[PDB]
C-alpha cells in the first residue's frame, strides 16, 4: 500500500555526466530506501541500501540522499557501466518498487534508414499477408511509422519491436510488420509505410505496387 | 561468494501447479531469511513471499495470497515456491533474494538476488513457426548496402534461435525481439545487412531452430526484380 | 506475532 514512483521514466545522457534520479514513496518510508541497477538479462543488484549507504565494490560517483517520502540517488560523473535501468524500494511495509528508470546514452541525432519488403510468394500462398518497414540505425528511439493502403491509414493491424541500444554506436533498429488476409492484400495496390523522426526534415515514405515486385 | 540459484520454471496452461526451487551457497543459508520476487512487463517487480530462517513465519503478497506457498529444507539449502491456481497474470521472471544482515535494525531488505527463472503461463498449445524470406530489392537498399531477412512467424513458445549460413555470418546482424501477439503466438525478424555488390555472388540463408517443436528450417533468401 | 518487516535471520 506505499506507493513508489520515480521521475524520469527515460533519462539521456553522456559519459561524463552529473545525472540525478528521484524516488517518491506515496508515505514516510524514514530511511528504509533501497537502490537497485538492472541491466538488460541480469537480475537487479542492490548499489544503496538504507537511502544513502554504498554497498561494497559500488564506486563512490554513486551515492544517495533523502528521508521520509522524497528520495535521490546521483552519480557524479557518468561511467559507459552505469547505462542501465534503476530502481527504488521501500522495505518498511512489506516490499514494493518504483517503475525504474532507465539511463541511456545519448548520441547525436541520427536519421534511419528505411527498408520495406513485400510478402513472400510462399506465404501469400498459405492465405495471408505480412509486409515489414525496417528502420534501421537511428537515434533518438522515437519514430512515427504509419502503414498506408493505398494511402489510406492503416489501425490495429500493424506491431513494433525495438532493440536495445546498441552498445558501440547506441542507435536503436525498428521493426514494424503489418498483416492482412490474402483476400484482403489483393484488393489494393499501394502499400506505404511513412516514419517521422526527428532525423527527417519531413516524413519519408517508402512504398510499392503490389503484384510489381 | 552468495550464490543463488533458481529452477522449475516452464511453460505451463492456466490452472495448474508449479513449483520452483532456489539453491544456495556461499554463506549459511538456514541462518537467514529468504524472498521470492518476481518481475513482469506488465507488472514491473513484484515482491511475492518471504520465509523466516527455520521456515516458521511466511508472508505473502495479497496477489498470490491464497494460491502460492512458500517452503524451505535447510539440510538441502533450497527455498522453494509452490504456485497453484496459475493465471496468465502470473506470467514473470522469477528470482530468489537474500535478506539483509542481521544489525540493530527494525527493518530489512534485501542485498543478493538470483539469476532467475521464467514461468510462462499461457492456454496457447506448442507450434513450429513458419519462415518466410524478407527478399533485398531496391526498395531495402541505400548507398552500397542492401537488407534482407527472415520472418520467424506464429509461433509458441519462446524461445528461436536464429543463425545466417550456418552461422558463418555474424557481422550487421539484427534479431529483434519476439512481440507476442493477440493470438498467443510469437513472431520475429532477423535482418542482415550486406554489401549490394554481393547479392549476385554470395548466397544468404537464415536457420531457425525451434526446440519446444523439434522444428529446424533453412530459407534460402533471394533477392526480388524490384 | 512479527512484523514481516523485521529480522527474519537468527537472532
Amino acid at each position: 500500500d506505499i506507493q513508489m514512483t520515480q521521475s524520469p521514466s527515460t533519462l539521456s545522457a553522456s559519459v561524463g555526466d552529473r545525472v540525478t534520479i528521484t524516488c517518491r514513496a506515496s508515505q514516510s518510508i524514514a530511511s528504509w530506501l533501497a537502490w537497485y541497477q538492472q541491466k538488460p538479462g541480469k537480475a537487479p543488484k542492490l548499489l544503496i541500501y538504507k537511502a544513502s549507504s554504498l554497498e561494497s565494490g559500488v564506486p563512490s560517483r554513486f551515492s544517495g540522499s533523502g528521508s521520509g517520502t522524497e528520495f535521490t540517488l546521483t552519480i557524479s560523473s557518468l561511467h559507459p557501466d552505469d547505462f542501465a535501468t534503476y530502481f527504488c524500494q521501500q522495505f518498511t511495509s512489506y516490499w514494493t518498487f518504483g517503475q525504474g528508470t532507465k539511463v541511456e546514452i545519448k548520441r547525436t541525432v541520427a536519421a534511419p534508414s528505411v527498408f520495406i519488403f513485400p510478402p513472400s510468394d510462399e506465404q501469400l500462398k498459405s492465405g495471408t499477408a505480412s509486409v515489414v518497414c525496417l528502420l534501421n540505425n537511428f537515434y533518438p528511439r522515437e519514430a512515427k511509422v504509419q502503414w498506408k493502403v493505398d494511402n489510406a491509414l492503416q489501425s490495429g493491424n500493424s506491431q513494433e519491436s525495438v532493440t536495445e541500444q546498441d552498445s558501440k554506436d547506441s542507435t536503436y533498429s525498428l521493426s514494424s510488420t503489418l498483416t492482412l488476409s490474402k483476400a484482403d492484400y489483393e484488393k489494393h495496390k499501394v502499400y506505404a509505410c511513412e516514419v517521422t523522426h526527428q532525423g527527417l526534415s519531413s516524413p519519408v515514405t517508402k512504398s510499392f505496387n503490389r503484384g510489381e515486385c | 561468494q552468495v550464490l543463488l540459484v533458481e529452477s522449475g520454471g516452464g511453460v505451463v496452461q492456466p490452472g495448474t501447479s508449479l513449483r520452483l526451487s532456489c539453491v544456495a551457497s556461499g554463506f549459511s543459508f538456514s541462518t537467514y531469511g529468504m524472498h521470492w520476487v518476481r518481475q513482469s512487463p506488465g507488472k514491473g517487480l513484484e515482491w511475492v513471499a518471504i520465509i523466516w530462517y527455520d521456515g516458521g513465519n511466511k508472508f505473502y503478497a495479497d496477489s498470490v495470497q491464497g494460491r502460492f506457498t512458500v517452503s524451505r529444507d535447510n539440510s538441502k539449502n533450497t527455498l522453494y515456491l509452490q504456485m497453484n491456481s496459475l493465471r496468465a497474470e502470473d506470467t514473470a521472471v522469477y528470482y530468489c533474494a537474500k535478506a539483509y544482515r542481521t544489525s540493530l535494525d527494525k527493518k530489512y531488505g534485501m542485498d543478493v538476488w538470483g539469476q532467475g527463472t521464467t514461468v510462462t503461463v499461457s492456454s496457447a498449445s506448442t507450434k513450429g513457426p513458419s519462415v518466410f524470406p524478407l527478399a533485398p530489392s531496391s526498395k531495402s537498399t541505400s548507398g552500397g548496402t542492401a537488407a534482407l531477412g527472415c520472418l520467424v512467424k506464429d509461433y509458441f513458445p519462446e524461445p528461436v534461435t536464429v543463425s545466417w549460413n550456418s552461422g558463418a555470418l555474424t557481422s550487421g546482424v539484427h534479431t529483434f525481439p519476439a512481440v507476442l501477439q493477440s493470438s498467443g503466438l510469437y513472431s520475429l525478424s532477423s535482418v542482415v545487412t550486406v554489401p549490394s555488390s554481393s547479392l549476385g555472388t554470395q548466397t544468404y540463408i537464415c536457420n531457425v531452430n525451434h526446440k519446444p517443436s523439434n522444428t529446424k528450417v533453412d530459407k534460402k533468401v533471394e533477392p526480388k526484380s524490384c | 506475532n512479527v512484523d514481516p518487516n523485521a529480522n527474519p535471520n537468527v537472532d
